[PDB]
């Protein structure tokens, strides 16, 4: 009604020789949009600069011959012929539309319509006119390779706020609109289709005609395929049991969506033996609608509907010597419309999917065939389930896979469906977006068992914001019925949290399910969680877990005593059975720290301890080395990754390495020591009984008095076996690092130089240390220079002997004939060696193994 | 008087004294032991001026939990992970007296 | 009635149960407290089954220590060092019991 297009074409407009391109969704008004320019010019409501404009529609002009285009366009307006050479002498004053694209130089020479409709878009006819086309996004392709320098401007359509003026105006009554409204509204997926003012017209007509009758309508808008059929039951006569009509329209709506076609001609009607008179209840009960402006012309109300209909065609019964017709008609196969080739070159039959699963229910077969009484097809429940390839893909599907999976199976609203379908899932990943997609969640995956990881995310909107009471108490209904996996399901055995808006409430309902003894967890992780007490929660409900065996939390949070109360007594408990403890972003003073490490004394069970991104500021850190310096301590690993250290605390990490029996391994990636730390360290490592056997120093600023120290103590007997170095380089002392290989008592066996700044002059160190070691056991070079000259001097030095050496990594061309023949002759001569040859990767080694 | 209003959290500022989550104190005044595995607490509403807030390590060892919290269903998980069980909450001139019981584990 | 007997010393033998030289089952009913340094235990006698001696460990942390002994003038000494006074000990209807207190330092 008016007011309401007249208020979305203003705003639209003002968006907009000039090439102008209209896309969107069928239903959304283009063609009044362009209609409403026009008048606006016929009315001068426009610049007076517009004196002429033409309109020209492929729903007619894809028929009429050839012929010029002078004549063309002066047809509907024979008076104007006479002016028409006078009009188009002032080409800048002349505006072209050219409405529905998909549907389909001298202005008097007679040409092909196709031609003459090239040639203008083209501009290669009146260069300097206004152009204006209006098409759907799937028939874009061809404006690239026709229009030169266009602009695109994109429609949408009705908002929420005129979704709810269309209801206030249809129903009049303020209580029935907006109990009406409400109702629907509760549909997402109802909700989005509400866009076109046609389905919004179908919703009002539907429940309206509901009420005025006393009856329930929240079954009616619980799926789309449900409110539909309601709507198609009621709009033919009680009685006539019109089943020849029905195949007809289902064939008839089968065909225009195959073909692409939206409008039908009555020569079309015609040719399928639809006889006229049929036309008049088509009509009056609003399936069809006739134009008014050409006409001999018929379309549907909706594509919703025309894709609901062929849904029925599908799962309509077929009778026997039907190949037989005298057409060959434009209709698939259930299989080939399932599949995604199909889908990606005609994208209007993915909703054909949905609402054919929607008709796999028995009741609603039931009430149609009672209503109608045709015959429905049982072998569809069977015919869904032989694509099930599309299901059983052997690996975990994607989010939106699930998704629409799920969706389908929520509009099929019958279990042993699901059941076959959901038994062999064995990992999952959920998006969650708004209600519904919980509710489908909650349908379907009650039935999993064998489910072992999962991995969750809540996204904003969903829970409302800390204080609308009703709203958030049905998203609290739902997130009950919802959090049931975790408690009913004995083998679900990772889980993970990250980047999610929840609120108290919400929070405490899943660790009240975590709590039970039904779960068996044997990992978490936590990860940038709102509000801050999440963090807290979590660390109350796993205190005691028998299972539990890996621990995470990472954020931004800041030690409140009470946080400090539940983390130390995580480690207090007797029924602790943890093995591995990370934190992240959290600050404290050094108080807390002392007596966090003070609980730490007790504990008889962690192994790993990782404090990358807290602030230690070194007071944590000596409190933690003069902890440690105890003869009873109990850490194996140790890591302390960016933690704002220096050279001052070095000294203490010495004496906790020559005092120690239980450190080994370490870690310091992320911190810029310094030389003389690395000189502390190395004098702590020369004593004889150090028993650290891995030790890592990735990116700490260090220079070549830092390698002459490394080699210095490697030089000793000592027991390091792995060393890892990267980002920090170590060129002009490489040699001094070659020296201490060709040492006899160095027993390293691995050892990381990715990203050193080596340059090609320095191969001949590691060239003849490779050939004299007996030991080492791999090496790593990446982001180098030495790519092709110290590929050539290496490949050629190592060629003398079979040294022990296994896996090498280094960065190579393979379009290089010689040195493919050097590789060759390497491989062959040596063919216990591996070669990487792809180094090129940009991910450095992580400090997770170590 | 009964009353319909619980504490969502109840901290453990200085040895025998609790603050809820609205910074009013609690005190303890009796605790009662059946037998071995029936134990109930009785917690009362008094205001009184607070000190530094002793540490864990100075708490020591005790029989009550450091923190309680409610959770649905209206039954409290100390810290030990022990559920705790309301057993009721009234008014008397003016004076606020709860009473809370150690269910057996399960 | 008032009785001049008591334990010498006191030893736990399980989760809230004790045993003196006499073997005697003595076990807390009750825990009084008005504040910090002023704290009073109620100790009763009955006859019960005794269990495997559960050792300190399994008993775990408790405000009651594992031993307590007695003194003249009305010194009792606990495990952790601490002292405790006798209020009464008295035999009412053939049940005996006794009341401890804690003094402050």
């Amino acid at each position: 009604i008016d007011n309401f297009h007249d208020d979305v074409t203003l705003r639209n407009q003002r968006f907009i020789p000039y090439t102008v391109v209209l896309h969107g969704p069928a239903g959304v008004g283009k063609t009044t949009l362009a209609k409403k320019c026009m008048l606006d010019w016929t009315d001068c409501n426009l610049s007076p600069t517009l004196r002429y404009a033409f309109y020209l529609s492929c729903k007619e002009l894809s028929r009429m011959g050839p012929c010029s285009f002078a004549e063309l366009i002066s047809k509907d307006w024979p008076e104007l012929q006479d002016d028409i050479p006078s009009i188009l002498a002032q080409a800048q004053r002349i505006l072209f539309v050219v409405d529905g694209l998909d549907e389909l130089g001298d202005w008097e020479k007679k040409k092909p319509v196709p031609v003459l409709l090239g040639s203008l878009l083209k501009r290669k006819m009146l260069p300097r006119a206004a152009l204006l086309v209006t098409t759907r996004p799937r028939a874009l392709r061809d404006l690239q390779l026709l229009a030169q320098q266009p602009i695109y401007v994109r429609v949408e359509g009705f908002l929420e706020e005129d979704r709810r003026a269309y209801f206030l105006r249809h129903f009049g009554d303020e209580d029935q609109a907006m109990r009406a409204f409400e109702l629907m509204r509760s549909n997402a997926a109802l909700f989005q289709l509400g866009s076109a003012p046609a389905v919004c017209w179908i919703v009002c007509t539907t429940l309206k005609l509901q009420m005025e009758k006393g009856e329930d309508p929240v079954p009616t808008c619980l799926t789309r395929t449900g409110l539909f059929l309601r709507f198609l039951c009621s709009r033919f006569p009680q009685g006539a049991q019109l089943r020849g009509a029905l195949r007809t329209l289902s064939l008839l709506a089968a065909q225009g969506l195959w073909a692409q076609m939206s409008v039908f001609h009555r020569e079309d009607l015609e040719r399928l033996g639809v006889q006229e008179s049929d036309l008049r209840l088509f009509l009056d009960g609003d399936i069809l609608r006739q134009d008014r402006v050409s006409k001999g012309c018929y379309s549907f109300i909706h594509l919703s509907f025309q894709q609901f209909l062929t849904a029925l065609f599908y799962a309509l019964e077929k009778e026997e010597g039907e190949d037989r017709d005298g057409h060959a008609w434009d209709i698939g196969d259930v299989q080939k419309l399932l599949s995604g080739e199909e889908r990606l070159k005609n994208p209007d039959l993915i909703q054909v999917g949905h609402f054919l699963f929607g008709l796999a229910n028995e009741k609603r077969a039931k009430e149609l065939e009672a209503t109608f009484g045709c015959r429905m097809s049982p072998d569809i429940k069977q015919e869904l389930l032989q694509c099930k390839a599309h299901l059983h893909a052997n690996k975990p599907l994607s989010v939106t896979d699930l998704k629409e999976v799920l969706g389908c199976l929520y509009e099929s609203q019958e279990e042993e469906l699901a059941k076959v379908v959901v038994a062999p899932f064995k990992e999952i990943s959920i998006h969650l977006t708004n209600t519904s997609e919980v509710m489908h969640c909650s349908f379907s995956l009650k039935h999993c068992q064998d489910l072992q990881k999962l991995s969750l995310q809540v996204a904003k909107g969903v829970f409302l914001e800390n204080y609308w009471a009703r709203q958030d108490l049905r998203s609290l209904r739902l997130w009950t019925d919802f959090c049931s996996l975790f408690s009913s399901n004995s083998n679900l055995k990772f889980l993970e949290v990250k980047q999610s808006f929840l609120s108290d409430s919400s929070v405490r309902i899943l660790c009240d399910h975590v709590t039970r003894s039904t779960c068996h967890l044997q990992k978490v992780e936590i990860k940038n969680v709102t509000p801050d007490t999440a963090y807290r929660d979590f660390c109350l409900a796993f205190i005691g877990k028998k299972t539990l065996t890996h621990l995470t939390l990472a954020g931004h949070i800041e030690w409140e005593r009470t946080m400090m109360l539940m983390l130390c007594d995580l480690l207090r408990n007797h029924k602790c059975n943890l093995q591995y403890l990370r934190l992240g972003g959290h600050c404290a003073t050094p108080e807390q720290w002392a007596e966090f490490f003070y609980v730490l004394k007790a504990n008889q069970s962690l192994k790993h301890l990782r404090l990358s991104a807290n602030v230690l500021l070194d007071e944590g850190a000596m409190l933690l080395y003069k902890t440690m310096t105890r003869p009873k301590h109990f850490l194996q690993m140790l890591s302390l990754e960016n933690c704002r250290l220096t050279e001052a605390s070095c000294k203490d990490l010495a004496a906790v390495l020559v005092v120690s029996k239980k450190l080994t391994h370490l870690c310091l990636a992320k911190n810029p020591i310094g030389d003389t730390g690395v000189k502390f360290l190395c004098e702590g490592l020369s004593y004889p009984d150090c028993k650290l056997q891995t030790l890592v120093l990735q990116q700490c600023s260090i220079t070549k008095l830092g390698c002459r120290y490394l080699s210095e103590a490697l030089q000793e007997a000592c027991s390091l076996t792995n060393l890892d170095l990267s980002i920090n380089q170590i060129a002009r002392g490489l040699w001094i690092l070659c020296q201490a290989l060709e040492n006899p008592n160095c027993n390293l066996k691995h050892l990381r130089l990715w990203s050193c700044s080596l340059m090609p002059f320095y191969c001949q160190h590691l060239g003849s240390a490779l050939l004299s070691n007996q030991k080492l056991e791999t090496l790593d070079l990446g982001q180098n220079h030495l790519w092709k000259s110290g590929i050539i001097k290496l490949f050629g030095v190592l060629r003398q002997r079979t040294g022990s050496l296994k896996i090498l990594r280094l960065k190579t061309y393979e379009t290089n004939l010689e040195i493919k023949k050097l590789l060759e002759e390497v491989k062959e001569k040596n063919p216990k060696l591996t070669i990487d040859c792809n180094a090129s990767g940009a991910t450095a080694p992580p400090c997770c193994d170590f | 008087e009964a009353v319909t209003d619980h504490p969502d959290r109840l901290w453990a500022w200085e040895k025998f004294v609790y603050l809820d989550e609205k910074q009013h104190a609690w005190l303890p005044l009796t605790i009662e032991i059946k037998d071995r595995l029936q134990l109930r607490v009785l917690l009362r509403r008094e205001d009184v001026v607070l000190g530094r807030p002793m540490t864990p390590t100075q708490i020591g060892p005790s029989l009550l939990p450091i923190m309680w919290q409610l959770y649905p269903d209206g039954r409290y998980r100390s810290s030990d992970s022990s559920f705790w069980r309301l057993v009721y909450h009234i008014k008397i001139d003016g004076v606020e007296d709860m009473l809370l019981e150690l269910l057996p584990d399960d």
